[PDB]
């Protein structure tokens, strides 16, 4: 089974400059390595075919090369639009695989994220559950861990979180991380907290509640 | 114009069987090669399956080998993917894809959702994400509401009727290990509105005929 590799994994770029991103194979699959570009949600789209041969309707910022092993998708001059996650795949050999893809973002100056933490409502509580909310509002880059303690205590594997696509006018990005508790587990503590590490915090940073 | 058009997707229990098609036009059929591409929830393309121009030879990737079978009908233009022992994992938007003399997929569906679940048709419970002085932050308060164990997806959360949508953050929902989704609507607004501004979050689930209105107090 051939297998693709792709490098890096996540690449942010400022508008005008130029990017070059990499397609690896596990063994030689010759020029048969096609590039595609998916928004998310979205059909993707055949950009290069056969390594290096423009697809018709691409924008002419696009090119590709390589051979054997070792693959390049260039974007020259790079556009807001061009912001996309993009997939390598071989038709060399059967099974077909693609690579894991290389999220491309728009580069911005770095935004530390505006943390809250929400207690359960007491609507909620008296059905019998405790969901904890931690928001992390507009940050840059997409990088971001939550750590949730209670009474200083680290969680793991009660938490769940979700985070937004880059935002179209200011290109941040935002999380909400939950903590599911059932109501006699949540009254069993007292304090309630949530630790945010981002590149754009020297110190990583604590909201946090008391449950009484 | 050539296009490809995927249909046949939807909620289907774990073990059971699902047969999807994919209409063609703008483009002699029997002339390509067509695959099957899937994209399971925050993962990458992954191919599935191949048919050569008259349907005579088939391949498939070792994840669904022995369980999907992927066939044509060259008169419909229609490509056709008939599942079977349907597990949670197949769970995915599945494109219909164009092959170019086995090269590359030149065009694509837009692409039809299968959802392997074990879950029944559940309205969310809407709960408030209450705002105050700890939501507070220069000069700006946040607020929401956490819609809650509800199947399938989708929900669509708008504020006070749509009038409501700068500072809005609608996140992706998460799939719970019950096998309910849920999913958080925020709101940002100026600080000095609370008290004075009323906020509603407007909860609508078309697949339970559900529609909920909650009053976000501070």
């Amino acid at each position: 089974e051939i297998v693709l590799t792709q490098s890096p994994d996540f690449q942010s770029v400022t508008p005008k400059e130029k990017v070059t991103i990499t397609c690896r194979a596990s063994q030689s699959i010759g020029s048969s390595l096609h590039w595609y570009q998916q928004k998310p949600d979205q059909s993707p789209k055949l950009l290069i075919k056969y390594a290096s041969q423009s697809f018709s309707g691409v924008p002419s910022r696009f090119s590709g090369s390589g051979s054997g092993t070792d693959f390049t998708l260039t974007i020259n001059s790079l556009e807001a639009e061009d912001a996309a996650a993009y997939y390598c795949h071989q038709s060399s050999s059967l099974p077909f695989t693609f690579g894991p893809g290389t999220k491309v973002d728009i580069k911005r100056t770095v935004a530390a994220p505006s943390v809250f933490i929400f207690p359960p409502s007491d609507e909620q509580l008296k059905s019998g559950t405790a969901s904890v909310v931690c928001l992390l509002n507009n940050f840059y880059p997409r990088e971001a861990k939550v750590q949730w303690k209670v009474d200083n205590a680290l969680q793991s594997g009660n938490s769940q979180e979700s985070v937004t696509e880059q935002d179209s006018k200011d290109s941040t990005y935002s999380l909400s991380s939950t903590l599911t508790l059932s109501k006699a587990d949540y009254e069993k503590h007292k304090v309630y907290a949530c630790e945010v590490t981002h590149q754009g915090l020297s110190s990583p940073v604590t909201k946090s509640f008391n449950r009484g | 114009q050539v296009q490809l058009v995927e249909s046949g997707g939807g909620v289907v229990q774990p073990g059971r069987s699902l047969r999807l098609s994919c209409a063609a036009s703008g483009f002699t059929f029997s002339v390509y090669g067509m695959n099957w591409v899937r994209q399971a929830p925050a993962k990458g393309l992954e191919w599935v399956a191949i048919i050569w121009y008259d349907g005579d030879n088939q391949y498939y990737a070792d994840s669904v080998k022995g369980r999907f079978t992927i066939s044509r009908d060259n008169s419909k233009n229609t490509l056709y993917l008939q599942m079977n022992g349907l597990r949670a994992e197949d769970t995915a938007v599945y494109y219909c894809a164009r092959d170019l003399r086995t090269g590359p997929f030149d065009y694509w569906g837009q692409g039809t959702l299968v959802t392997v679940s074990s879950a029944s048709t559940k309205g969310p419970s809407v709960f408030p994400l209450a705002p105050s002085s700890k939501s507070t932050s220069g000069g700006t308060a946040a607020l929401g509401c956490l819609v809650k164990d509800y199947f399938p997806e989708p929900v669509t959360v708008s504020w006070n009727s749509g009038a409501l949508t700068s500072g809005v953050h609608t996140f992706p929902a998460v799939l719970q290990s019950s096998g309910l989704y849920s999913l958080s609507s925020v709101v940002t607004v100026p600080s000095s509105s609370l008290g004075t501004q009323t906020y509603i979050c407007n909860v609508n689930h078309k697949p339970s005929n559900t529609k909920v209105d909650k009053r976000v107090a501070p």
